[PDB]
């Protein structure tokens, strides 16, 4: 059988005592185009799993006995999910010719009250300042019907959210009225819906964090090579060279500093010469790059040759230094 | 008894809408100590003989504040709530004054609300606190001059039942008066209470990263005991604002460590200079001796924009 | 000179203003229009307890008045008190650390942690005429960053 090793570092991670719903990989056998997954060709979808353990075992499901692990279509439906399901878990697609299993560990998390957990939380980026923005309850789809009407609470730390200043709970929406500093923190939503006359509990937290406007993001500002502070350096003075560079916040920007001694990647002949690297990043996520230059004794022909310190990121930038 | 002080707050309100003299300073609706309450009355500086009790049906006492509704133009005047415990007593005013329900009266109830432009910000509907006792979430209707702003309005959201209008992204257009408008629902009866805000927008402020000019390793020297020094710091534009010229040696930070009176810094010089430019400066002096011969010393320059520091060399 | 401090008017998110009533308490309302000079007026001063590009240490007080605000522990749990000064003395450079503040100026809107008690802002509740007062909880229901408009 076509079997690939458990997606060991993509890992799994769900809340003890409230329902999962675990979708089995095809990004692995892609399989999923012009309608979805073909179980047209009679391709059996088998479960089974093994626990921290040393055996597989056929899943029982129907007599859990509330259907508790029954997958309804093309995936598995805990309700409720229990500690005691933590392990390996397999599936794979039979035809007379065809085979392929794969497995993935299934940790399950105990939670705190105060929803502490060792469960991963989402990065949640959210613009200073805006307008309004918000945030949807992240993982709620597809758990139950558009006929039942859910009750759902958001959550600061364990402090409930109700009469925040600039924070409002929408039905599955957290809407912040002007993003500031003060709104960082993890948040967490929790969701409850009955079934088959039950309560069931989803409990999901993400972190948000306060960044910089698209309103501001503007070309890198090279601050260091301003000509205000002109570098003179007499016959072999040991020279040193700072370029320090502002970049506004984008999230696909990837902010680039490198010296140009005349375009190509500094050490021309004997040239001794090395980078020192530092960095600094704003409260906002603003990065702020900073490069230097240790000089030996300064040859004849360096003063009269010129050097310049650059910068780009979704925009570009120049600035000329001065002996 | 004791006539402890008149009211800050002065209310200029609207005629024909209801009205909240809350004992001044006396009460906060904090009622923790009211088992057996302590005697209140109120009673206007001219008018005394009042429960107050009321011209027609119009005023009465709730929970430690006298209404008006409607409030009648007329109805201004000052008035002196009171207070015992045999143990103590005193006094205290709210001004007041009503006008006529005319366009024309506006200006006079404002209340300046601020935000600076280009940025979103929000107009908050003032005084509204004894009468959002309810729990139908603040149906207010915000106007901005006589035009209603709904929903279907991309440049004003009005949050959904509270008090904030929300100026998505501020313009010079949108400064001006606007309306907030609580339909009231006392015993039954629906009443209107209005309130002008007025919008002031502000420019954002300057603020330059500025550069040092004085990095020179101190080329003179002779022990002549009198030390010259100055930090010069680039501004590109003039924002001698949150700007600090701090010296410090790198640790000694130049006072209350280093001197017993034996080193200081006096004034400052926000020379302007040149036009367009704006610059400052600092001097550290060692007024009559520069003795121990040696010290790492280092200008700190700081504002929101930047922490900078700088050091130099041996001297002569 | 001792310290370059500056004259200045703090306001609130919600716009209430921040005017005084005791010298026991400080209050966040609403000023009508005919009120506004009501407001109290600080004189900011940088005292210089903690070097940071984030936080820029500052003791504030009251001008034309003696009066500096200072954090201190009524009853193991921080709270904000006005403390009177001699004005022999201030104002004064490394301020005693009851009376320094922090201010995180962000984009023109600006915090004041405290030095005392970390994690500790000078905050106001959404009502009315309820004091300021020093905060614990950042974001929540009580409003703890204000705008200043300086003044002459
Ligand atoms: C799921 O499989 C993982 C990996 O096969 C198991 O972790 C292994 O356990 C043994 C015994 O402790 C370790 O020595 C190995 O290093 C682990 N394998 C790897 C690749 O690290 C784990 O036992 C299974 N998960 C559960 C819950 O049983
Ligand atoms: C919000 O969540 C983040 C991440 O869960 C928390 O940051 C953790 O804090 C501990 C210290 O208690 C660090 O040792 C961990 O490294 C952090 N987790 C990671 C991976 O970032 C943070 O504590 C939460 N924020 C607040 C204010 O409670
Ligand atoms: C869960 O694990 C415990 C410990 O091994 C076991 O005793 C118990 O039978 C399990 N729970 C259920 C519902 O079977
Ligand atoms: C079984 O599945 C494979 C995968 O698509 C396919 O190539 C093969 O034709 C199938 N066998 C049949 C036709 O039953
Ligand atoms: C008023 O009198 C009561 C009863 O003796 C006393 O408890 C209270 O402290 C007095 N009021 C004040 C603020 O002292
Ligand atoms: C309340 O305000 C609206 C809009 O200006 C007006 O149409 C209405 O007459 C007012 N309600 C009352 C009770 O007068």
């Amino acid at each position: 059988c076509d079997d690939w090793g458990l997606d060991t570092m993509r890992q799994i991670q769900v809340f003890e005592d409230e329902p999962a719903r675990i979708k089995c990989p095809l990004f692995e056998h892609f399989l999923k185009f012009n309608y979805s997954t073909a179980h047209s060709a009679g391709l059996t979808l088998i479960w089974y799993w093994t626990r921290q353990d040393r055996d597989l075992e056929e899943p029982i499901n129907f007599r859990l006995p509330e259907n508790r692990i029954s997958k309804e279509k093309d995936v598995l439906w805990f309700r409720p999910t229990l500690l005691n399901d933590t392990g390996n878990y397999t599936c794979m697609l039979r035809n007379t010719t065809y085979c392929s299993k794969v497995a993935f560990p299934l940790e399950v998390v105990q939670k705190d009250s105060c929803f502490n957990s060792p469960m991963k939380l989402p990065v949640h980026k959210l613009y200073i300042e805006y307008g309004i923005q918000r945030i949807t309850c992240p993982n709620v789809d597809g758990y139950f019907p558009s006929s039942v009407k859910p009750t759902i609470t958001w959550y600061m730390g364990c402090y409930k959210i109700q009469n925040f200043n600039n924070v409002i709970p929408e039905g599955m929406n957290l809407s912040f009225l002007i993003a500031l500093i003060s709104n960082n923190g993890n948040y967490t939503c929790v969701v409850t819906y009955p079934e088959n006359g039950r309560t069931f509990h989803l409990t999901r937290t993400l972190t948000v964090k306060v960044v910089g406007s698209p309103k501001n993001a503007v070309p890198p500002v090279i601050h260091s090579p301003n000509d205000h502070v002109v570098y003179e350096k007499e016959p072999g003075e040991e020279l040193l060279i700072p370029c320090t560079v502002y970049f506004s916040f984008l999230m696909d920007s990837r902010n680039e500093v490198w010296w140009t001694i005349d375009g190509k990647k500094p050490d021309d002949i004997t040239i001794d010469v090395t980078i020192n690297e530092s960095i600094s990043h704003s409260r906002t996520e603003d990065e702020t790059r900073t490069q230097i230059l240790s000089i030996k004794k300064v040859t004849s022909e360096d003063l009269k040759r010129s050097y310049v310190c650059h910068a780009r990121s979704a925009k570009g930038e120049v600035a000329k230094a001065a002996k | 008894c004791r006539f402890r002080g008149r009211h800050y707050k002065r209310e200029f309100r609207l005629e024909g809408e209801p009205v909240a003299l809350r004992c001044p300073q006396v009460p906060y609706w904090l009622w923790a100590s009211v088992s057996p309450r302590i005697n209140l009355t109120w009673h206007k500086n001219d008018s005394a003989r009042t429960v107050p009790g009321e011209e027609e049906t119009r005023m009465w006492a709730q929970d430690g504040a006298l209404w008006l509704l409607p409030a009648l133009q007329e109805d201004s005047g000052t008035y002196v709530c009171t207070t015992r415990n045999a143990s103590y007593c005193d006094k205290m005013s709210i001004e007041l004054r009503v006008f006529e329900n005319t366009d024309a009266f506006l200006p006079f109830i404002s209340y300046p609300q601020i935000l600076t432009l280009s940025t979103s910000g929000v107009l908050v509907c003032p005084d509204l606190s004894e009468f959002t006792r309810d729990k139908t979430d603040v149906k207010i209707q915000w106007y901005k001059d006589s035009l209603l702003l709904d929903k279907d309005n991309e440049k004003f959201l009005s949050v959904r039942g509270t008090t904030h209008l929300l100026v998505h992204d501020v313009a010079l257009e949108d400064a001006g008066y606007y309306r907030c408008v609580l339909t009231f629902a006392h015993e039954g009866q629906q009443y209107n209470i209005t309130r002008s805000i007025e919008l002031r927008i502000k420019k954002k402020k300057e603020e330059t990263i500025p550069v040092i000019i004085s990095p020179l390793k101190t080329i003179s020297a002779s022990l002549g005991s009198r030390l010259t020094i100055p930090c010069k710091v680039f501004l590109g534009t003039g924002t001698p604002l949150t700007t600090m010229l701090w010296w410090t040696a790198n640790d000694t930070h130049i006072e209350s460590a280093y001197p017993g009176g034996r080193v200081t810094e006096g004034p400052r010089q926000e020379y302007s200079e040149n036009n367009e430019n704006y610059i400052e400066v600092p001097l550290i002096f060692d007024p009559v001796t520069r003795e121990d011969l040696h010290m790492d010393f280092k200008c700190v320059v700081h504002n929101t924009l930047s922490f900078q520091t700088l050091r130099t060399t041996v001297k002569e | 000179a001792p310290v370059r401090s500056l004259n200045c008017t703090l306001r609130d998110s919600q716009q209430k203003s921040l005017v005084m009533s005791g010298p026991y308490e400080l209050k966040a309302l609403h000023l009508q229009g005919q009120d506004m000079e009501q407001q109290v007026v600080f004189s900011m001063s940088f005292v210089q307890g903690e070097e940071s590009n984030d936080k820029i240490p500052v003791a504030l007080g009251l001008k034309e008045k003696n009066l500096y605000l200072s954090c201190v522990l009524k009853d193991d749990k921080p709270t904000l008190q006005l403390e009177s000064v001699d004005p022999k003395n201030y104002p004064k450079k490394k301020m005693e650390k009851r009376f320094v503040f922090n201010k995180i100026e962000i984009n023109n809107k600006l915090e004041f942690e405290s030095a005392q008690f970390p994690n500790w802002y000078i905050s106001t509740s959404q009502a009315e005429n309820m004091p300021v007062f020093l905060g614990g909880t950042k974001g929540g229901q009580d409003i703890t960053d204000f705008t200043m408009q300086f003044v002459s």
